[PDB]
């Protein structure tokens, strides 16, 4: 071989340490981007009764608009779950210290 | 006039109609929160469902090349 | 698996090696090769609270043997001992995402250059070749998912 098996050792190794430091900054621009689609989603609260009790109603209404939205993305999730299982499947079809304290 | 619409707006009629200024306010902030964690999880399960369409592109083509 | 060993064989003290090799000297005595035969390495197994069967024992020779010859001289020897002294599919699976930027399901030769860069040690045109090199065994321009997993093997 042209180079060390301990270079191309260190090499993978270092390799390794940065995809997951890129894994680690990817999962926080996801918690940045969630907490600014859930203020732009879920505006917080700004409080008459009877603008009140309107208020309330809609929320409730809205409350299981959001439901079945997000339970529809979610049986798309769940298909997903048994089809990679599926895919998963199809791919599967195709000691020394005791010696030296005896020795020496 | 559907019997299956009619009564899906008394569930709300049922459940606010009935309270007084502060449940009123009271109970809005629960719904809200309702609301905020209903959203939090659509954008986690989204999320999810773009690494499972990558995920399965991968095991497309381990398939495909290990035939 | 075996480029791993092989270095941490090349960062053996020289006092791993001294040690290693006045074991190895008395694990050889007797045997008319100088090398460890399953005779030998029976024996020590024998005495090491173990019991081989004559082919369970070839193949622990076998293992290490680079030489075709049944036998386990000092540098099989050494191998041997590092051996004895990685991560999981699911964690591989999240990094190979990493590395396939275009996400077409293969890492290609800039793919990997990009990632080498990254590192931030200084980087060879036989770094790069050579480790292409040991993860495309097709020779197909790509590193699959499946390639990718041997590439790592056992890599901390
Ligand atoms: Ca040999
Ligand atoms: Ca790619
Ligand atoms: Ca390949």
């Amino acid at each position: 071989s042209k180079i060390s098996a301990s270079r191309k050792l260190q090499l993978k190794t270092l390799l390794l340490q940065i995809a997951k430091q890129e894994l680690e900054r990817e999962a926080e621009e996801r918690r940045g981007e969630k907490g600014r689609a859930l203020s732009t989603r879920a505006q917080p609260l700004e409080l008459g009764f009877a603008e009140l009790q309107d208020l309330a109603r809609q929320l409730h209404a809205r409350v299981d608009k959001v439901d079945e939205e997000r339970y529809d993305i979610e049986a798309k999730v769940t298909k997903n779950i048994t089809e990679i299982a599926d895919l998963t499947q199809k791919i599967f079809d195709l000691s020394a210290d005791a010696m030296m304290q005896a020795l020496l | 006039r559907e019997k299956k619409k009619i009564l899906a707006e008394r569930r709300k009629v049922l459940a606010i109609d009935h309270l007084n200024e502060d449940q009123l306010r009271e109970k809005a902030k629960e719904l809200w929160q309702s609301i905020y964690n209903l959203e939090a999880e659509k954008f986690d399960l989204q999320e999810k469902f773009k690494q499972q369409k990558y995920e399965i592109n991968v095991l497309r083509n381990r398939i495909n090349d290990n035939q | 698996m075996d480029d791993i060993y092989k270095a941490a064989v090349e960062q053996l003290t020289e006092e791993q090696k001294n040690e290693f090799k006045a074991a190895f000297d008395i694990f050889v005595l007797g045997a008319e090769d100088g090398s460890i035969s399953t005779k030998e390495l029976g024996k020590v197994m024998r005495m090491l609270g173990q019991n081989p069967t004559p082919e369970e024992l070839q193949e622990m020779i076998d293992e290490v043997d680079e030489d075709g010859s049944g036998t386990v001289d000092f540098d099989e020897f050494l191998v041997m001992m590092v051996r004895s002294m990685g991560k999981s599919e699911e964690e591989l699976s999240d990094l190979f995402r990493m590395f396939d930027k275009n996400a077409d399901g293969y890492i290609d030769l800039e793919e990997l250059k990009i990632m080498l860069q990254a590192t931030g040690e200084t980087i060879t045109e036989d770094d790069i070749e050579e480790l292409m090199k040991d993860g495309d065994k097709n020779n197909d321009g790509r590193i699959d998912y499946d390639e990718f997993l041997e590439f790592m093997k056992g890599v901390e």
